[PDB]
RNA sequence: AUAAUAGUAAAGAUGAAAUAAUAAUAAUAAUUAUAAGACUAAUAUAUGUGAAAAUAUUAAUUAAAUAUUAACUGACAUUGAGGGAUUAAAACUAGAGUAGCGAAACGGAUUCGAUACCCGUGUAGUUCUAGUAGUAAACUAUGAAUACAAUUAUUUAUAAUAUAUAUAUAAAUAAUAAAUGAAAAUGAAAGUAUUCCACCUGAAGAGUACGUUAGCAAUAAUGAAACUCAAAACAAUAGACG
């Protein structure tokens, strides 16, 4: 009671989660969009998508697979296009 | 005045050069931009919450090793450290 | 072998934060030693407000005083104090790991093996310095 | 012998280093060894290099890491060019205090640590070129970079207005600083002081 | 560590290499309108000093407005670029 | 041939529906005292 | 023993943006000094209280309200329109006076808007009120299995 | 039996090695600058239970089953050995089976559903059987010898 | 789902709509609060671990599974007819449970028709427990074992070095050489060889009939012939087509 009312509610002040971006006022903007970043980089919003329609265990895991795979080239192909930057810089 | 994204602020230690003071090398250094990580076993840190708060997407979410970076061996104990906090009353 | 408990005990006492954690830490021991085993090391962990509201016998434990017991037992023992901690209404979320001893004689508690540490003879020695 | 032949070769007379051609980090010492060509093998296309280096390289000086590699080409970056930042240092004739040269000058079985002026400077600490060193001109990062070396500008008193001379180009503006001194920590880093003469 | 070499490919092109241009600057100009027509009403007194600028992107044309060279970079630079055994 | 397999698919569809018939048959008097 | 005693703190703007309608809610907690008033509570009680005020909504409003009805609900321009309702009620309700926070919910294709209308003009008076924005979408950790695939 | 322990660890040992302590403790005394006091008894009293708890800690009791194999196996291995040291012996080969079989059997007395360790001791018993088969083709003797030894 | 609460008129679903016990009994949304079940995000590559089924929420116990030396054993093996053991999803027999899902069912859509796709309820079942049964594209469509053969890059295990380096080993994964191959392609095997087991000998009829065994049953295994054709199958190619 007392003895916790000047507990400045130490609790909730550094309570919550990562689901919260403070305002600095002024810009609203930004401040929202700060959410769309961790919204978008703990993924919340595709998986609420995907936790929709659940495929077979089998299928979701192949799918998984396809995906990573694809991740896997394009950063395989992000590597040789640098390397041709690289050399079409040096004459190559 | 002027904004930051235009002007780099070598520190004096370094070798500044010619090109060096460019914009061109401004967005080329763009480009191209631990004690768990140094090799003590991840897991032994089964309790202490505040360690293995680190490498946590903030979401109760560990990460691919894309980001964390650590060790297969090392991520995996640091995950398992995690999952274990998780049962261990602390995080 | 090893075990280790870090339990997480409730309070209740305005006042004295580590009443009951310490009535329960008594008991664990009483019983951890009038059977075959060996207490080791007892870390007291103080307070540390709970990440979640843990709801224990609907009294929702926003809080806990966490602690850790470092002890040694037969299965049953340690079986059974799992058994003991659940069902002792002031610990909130327990939890018995095991520190298999295998190659180090003798294990430090996780926390200090975090710490650099090793051992208790080696933690020992780390404070003997004095006389 | 073929070994005592690559024992001497000029190839092997360079170290090996994979140091990254980039080094984003802060750059204290230089990272590899510049390959010097003679303008004949310049327009002969010739380095000495695993593969002729591209046409396109019109420099007569190059840093290369992998005489050549999976990518069938070689790794070089023709941007190395030391060899301006080091001479500026003799074009601006400052000693280093090189803490104490017990006995031999720089002193020190392996001085890995506290190599030493780090070939950055092999003169006298003493000599009268000081006359006042030679005030060398400088970029005032806010420090400056004299001769590719910063140096803390500092002056008799503070001088707001010749900053906003320059505005935003205080690094683009120029300043004849007469250098207080420079210094090279072990981690072979230099440091120096600045006149701003304003 | 980073590390992904790849399997030979008919070629290393780009798809669409998206150079970036501004979109239509009319559609910009038009949005506003519709960002300053929802409230205040049609041709918004304020929006006086909006559809000035919406008048002339049409007039002659109502659409103001009606590449890369990585390709053969790419075709170039992969039969070199690929870490292909010998052969 | 998958087409083919699929064949099977069809005929062992028709022998199912033949089987249903057919277990009215069975488990009658026919299998019992008979 | 004391009577109710309410002084409303922070002001919540709630909202479930979902595919096909939008919705808005304006709720508003809710406090008393006098919890405390009162020495038969152990002092843990309160803080739970605290840790978890209680709540009322003032407002709740769907885009079917604003007019909308059927598919179109869930479109944008009733979120944008069904906003400012809301915002446009929580001024003349008034309830601008102290602080308020914003947790859109889900994401339909109205929460763009609602984050659109708050900032640009329509949110322009309540903008002003807000402190953190946040955010509350629920996602499960496997809990229950979900519609098989509607092979659409 | 009671006071058996882990890793070699004869009680006898301990007491032996345990007791070592006592003449070292006292005799560093002996020599130097420092006089002896409380060092009459030296806490009979904390140096019986020090020992005490080293044989709780140590104590197969309160180890592990495993541990308790470990100490098996040499037992028999030095029941059916030819010579100090050999381990690999038919009947010591199969004998050291035989201790195992038995645990797996009675753990599978309990996890009577558990197959795969089920395919082990089989596996295991199969196994033995061929050693065993062995050597009833090699020393003829030692075969029926060990068998009855072991009890088929 | 269920009250508590305050709030108002729609909610919800779809291509768009209908309905149902949706909501003027005050719904949905909100926020608290009880209860009941299933499941287990990231990590997470199924990397891996398992004989194969399978298998990544946490811990406890039990058990198997590693490398390298060292001591021993002394060919004790290679794998195998038959047999035995395990064996996904569905199904079944008991007993409990039952949130969500969802055969069947019924209703609403769409459509020319729609016993479908779409949508609303939603029962057998999906869960557990003890069983039973023994089949899957149980697929790497590739039986097991041993000796051997040309490179590279990554994992990575691991010894070593004068750990943090560049080295020697293995192991896996990815590109290939040779070789093989109807080609597709295989790549330390689909290569070179040796050993052992299983199986095939045109298509239909047919894994059918019948007999026999096993099962509570559905069924599982075993497994013919007559009749009729000069067909039937696969990889590579053009071309037409979507």
């Amino acid at each position: 009671a007392e003895i916790a009312r000047s507990s400045v509610e130490n609790a909730q002040m550094r309570f919550n989660s990562g689901k919260s971006i403070i305002v600095n006022k002024n810009n609203p903007a930004e401040s929202f969009k700060r959410l769309n970043r961790i919204m978008f980089e703990n993924n919340i919003p595709g998986d609420k998508r995907s936790q929709r329609f659940y495929m077979k265990p089998g299928k979701v895991a192949e799918l998984k697979r396809s995906q990573r795979h694809r991740k896997e080239f394009m950063m395989g192909f992000k590597r040789l296009i640098e390397i041709v930057k690289d050399a079409k810089r040096k004459g190559y | 005045k002027i904004d930051q994204s235009l002007s780099k602020k070598l520190p004096k230690g370094t070798i500044y050069d010619p090109f060096d003071f460019s914009m061109g090398r401004i967005h080329l250094d763009r480009k191209y931009q631990d004690i768990m990580k140094s090799g003590a076993n991840p897991l032994e840190f089964y309790a202490r919450p505040r360690i293995l708060s680190r490498y946590v997407t903030s979401t109760g979410r560990i990460q691919h090793r894309d980001i964390t970076g650590l060790s297969a061996k090392n991520q995996r104990r640091l995950s398992k450290a995690i999952r274990r906090c998780q049962a261990i009353g602390l995080m | 072998m090893l075990y280790e408990l870090i339990g997480l005990v409730r309070i209740t006492n305005s006042n004295a934060p580590k009443l009951e954690a310490k009535e329960l830490s008594s008991t664990i021991g009483k019983l951890i030693i009038q059977n075959r085993g060996v207490v080791r090391d007892i870390v007291p962990m103080g307070i540390r407000y709970l990440p979640k509201i843990m709801k224990k016998d609907q009294e929702k434990h926003f809080r806990a005083y966490h602690f850790l017991m470092l002890f040694d037992s037969s299965a049953a023992v340690q079986s059974e104090i799992l058994r003991t901690l659940k069902k002792d209404p002031r610990v909130i979320r327990s939890s018995i790991v095991k520190v298999d001893l295998d190659k180090q004689l003798d294990r430090a508690s996780s926390l200090h093996r975090s710490l650099g540490k090793k051992s208790i003879l080696e933690l020992v020695n780390e404070d003997y310095q004095s006389i | 012998t073929l070994a005592e032949l690559l024992g001497r070769s000029r190839i092997a007379q360079v170290a090996n280093n994979h140091k990254p051609l980039t080094y984003t980090g802060k750059k204290f010492h230089p990272t590899h060894q510049i390959i010097e060509t003679k303008p004949s093998t310049l327009y002969r296309q010739e380095w000495g290099l695993k593969s002729a280096i591209p046409s396109k390289i019109k420099s007569r000086y190059l840093v290369y890491n992998d005489l050549d590699t999976l990518e069938r080409i070689t790794t070089f970056e023709p941007r190395g060019g030391t060899q301006w930042n080091r001479l500026r240092f003799q074009e601006m004739g400052v000693p280093i205090v090189s803490n104490i040269g017990r006995q031999n000058p720089f002193f020190k079985k392996f001085n890995t640590e506290i190599i030493g002026t780090g070939g950055l400077s092999y003169s006298l600490p003493g000599k009268l070129k000081v006359i006042q060193r030679t005030v060398v001109p400088g970029r005032i990062l806010n420090l400056a970079a004299i001769g590719g070396f910063v140096a803390d500008v500092v002056f008799f008193q503070s001088p707001p207005s010749s900053f906003n001379s320059m505005g935003d180009f205080i690094r683009m503006k120029t300043f004849l600083f007469e250098i207080l001194e420079a210094s090279m920590e072990k981690n072979g880093s230099v440091s120096m002081h600045a006149r701003l003469l304003e | 560590p980073p590390v992904y070499r790849l399997p030979p490919l008919p070629r290393l092109k780009v798809k669409k290499p998206i150079i970036r241009q501004e979109a239509n600057k009319c559609l910009v100009l038009m949005s506003n309108l519709l960002q300053c027509w929802s409230s205040y009403g049609h041709m918004s007194p304020k929006c006086a000093g909006l559809v000035t600028e919406l008048k002339s992107c049409t007039s002659e044309s109502a659409l103001g407005k009606r590449k890369s060279n990585i390709n053969y970079h790419a075709a170039r630079l992969y039969d070199r670029i690929n870490g292909k055994p010998h052969d | 041939d998958s087409v083919m397999r699929k064949r099977k698919k069809k005929m062992k569809k028709h022998k199912l529906r033949k089987r249903r018939k057919r277990e009215k048959a069975e488990r009658r008097k026919l299998s019992q005292g008979r | 023993v004391y009577k109710p005693k309410e002084e409303v703190v922070k002001y919540i703007l709630h909202g479930k943006f979902t595919k096909n309608n939008t919705h808005l809610t304006f709720s508003s907690v809710v406090e008393d000094k006098n919890f405390h008033k009162n020495k038969g509570l152990t002092y843990n009680d309160t803080m739970l209280y605290y840790l978890n005020l209680p709540q009322k909504v003032k407002i709740s409003l769907s885009t079917g309200c604003l007019g909308f009805r059927k598919a179109a609900r869930g479109e944008y321009e009733a979120a944008f329109q069904t906003s400012g309702r809301m915002f446009e009620l929580i001024k003349e309700k008034n309830m601008l006076n102290k602080d308020i926070e914003v947790v859109m919910d889900d994401f339909g294709k109205g929460r763009a808007a609602f984050i659109s209308a708050l900032v640009g003009k329509e949110g322009a008076s309540v903008v002003k009120k807000v402190v953190k924005i946040s955010d509350a979408t629920k996602l499960k950790f496997g809990g229950v299995r979900s519609p098989k695939m509607r092979r659409l | 039996e009671p006071l058996v322990l882990s890793k070699g660890y004869n009680i006898e040992e301990v007491d032996k090695f345990l007791a070592a302590i006592e003449s070292a403790k006292r005799e560093r005394a002996e020599l130097s600058g420092l006089n002896t006091e409380v060092v009459g008894i030296e806490d009979i009293e904390k140096l019986e239970d020090r020992r005490e708890a080293i044989l709780r800690i140590l104590s197969m009791r309160n180890s592990e089953n495993k541990n308790a194999i470990k100490m098996a196996v040499e037992l028999a291995r030095k029941e059916f050995e030819r010579f100090p040291g050999d381990t690999g012996s038919s009947e010591v080969q199969a004998a050291c089976m035989t201790v195992r079989i038995q645990n797996m059997a009675n753990h599978i007395k309990e996890h009577r559903k558990d197959f795969a360790n089920t395919r082990n001791l089989r596996i295991l018993v199969q196994q033995r059987q061929a050693i065993l088969r062995y050597l009833k083709r090699d020393n003829p003797e030692k075969y029926y010898w060990t068998i009855q030894k072991l009890g088929l």
